């Protein structure tokens, strides 16, 4: 589903 | 010099999209996602190990004339889902739309991490942050941005993400039909690596604009928009039927309602994003139940201007050596 592409 | 590439969204949702790239000589074309929240440029390749690649296309430096390995060289990221990949490093011959950089570093997956295996879409990411985030090690390496900026007409890319719909990456120009009015920009902190910004202030649908500075970054590699817990739920309260869902993790709506539009100040300017650009979807296929677009950040530690925000602007990312961030209505 959705898409979290900062880098953490 | 300049490029222009032509990005889609890889499914219904617009859940991320895809640029293709043309890596090494002769060209190998990979569909990336372009992430202004990393700096990484990887891609799947032979390397990868083959039980962890799908239907990706790869890189296989072995066959590009202008590939040379970067010895002693590795990479190891992991982003903000706890997804990740690492591997060993490459420079080559790497073009978008065009424009060609010399001696761009091409990051080699060895290994990745079950959701990008999973997703037959996307064969690798391009970061477009600073790139003071880069992961290459010893010594970290510049993204395809920091590389074409000696060449570029202007110092600049924008970014015109579509709505159910293709957009556009450009390089170095800003075209003026893309937008409408003019563009603000505003200042952007480089401090923790990030395209960082301070909006204004927000309102909800028709009522009143709140003067309030939510820091945040634009992150074309997000799909939500994940703001303040209060601000978010100032925006749900006017939705009736909406409510705040454990179980699938955040605000659902009914499908069948009207939403309001959101409002974000940039500088004294406004842009506003049509109430149906915050319905995400419906939560299965075939639900009365839809997810929303606005959710809070509280657990992220950090506010995010994600694909909902951004794709209701066309905005321009200032690479001069002070950076601004410019956001024009379209």
């Amino acid at each position: 589903x959705p898409f979290h592409l900062l880098v953490y | 010099s300049t490029g222009s590439a032509t990005t889609t969204p890889i499914d219904s949702l617009d859940d991320a999209y895809i640029t293709p790239v043309q890596i090494g000589t002769p060209a190998q074309t990979l569909n990336l996602d372009f992430d202004t929240g990393s700096s990484d440029l990887w891609v799947f390749s032979s390397e990868t190990t083959a039980s962890e690649v799908d239907g990706q296309t790869i890189y296989t430096p072995s066959k590009s004339t202008t590939a040379k390995l970067l010895s002693g060289a590795t990479w190891s990221i992991s982003y903000g889902d706890g997804s990740s990949s690492s591997g060993d490093v490459y420079t080559d011959t790497v073009s978008v739309g065009g424009l060609t950089v010399t001696g761009q570093a091409v990051e080699s997956a060895k290994k990745v991490s079950s959701s990008f295996t999973e997703d037959s879409t996307i064969d690798g990411l391009l970061g477009l942050a600073f790139s003071t985030l880069n992961t290459v090690s010893p010594t970290q390496q510049k993204t395809f941005f920091d590389n074409a900026k000696a060449s570029l007409d202007s110092p600049v890319f924008t970014a015109d993400l579509g709505y159910h719909a293709p957009g556009t990456y450009n390089f170095g120009f800003i075209d003026t039909t893309a937008y409408t009015g003019s563009i603000t920009y505003t200042a952007v902190s480089t401090k923790q690596g990030f395209w960082e910004w301070t909006s204004t202030g927000y309102a909800v649908g028709s009522g009143t604009f709140k003067s309030t500075s939510i820091d945040g970054i634009a992150d074309t590699g997000t799909t939500l928009l994940y703001l303040p817990a209060t601000v978010v739920s100032a925006y749900w309260a006017q939705v009736s039927g909406a409510k705040s869902s454990s179980s699938v993790g955040g605000y659902v709506f009914p499908c069948s309602a009207t939403l309001p539009s959101f409002t974000f100040g940039v500088g004294s300017a406004r842009i506003v994003i049509p109430g149906d650009y915050i319905d995400f979807g419906p939560i299965s296929t075939g639900s009365s139940s839809c997810f929303g677009g606005i959710q809070s950040s509280a657990g992220i530690g950090i506010n995010i201007f994600g694909d909902v925000a951004l794709k209701a602007a066309f905005v321009v990312f200032n690479g001069a050596t002070t950076p601004t961030l410019g956001f024009a209505s379209k």
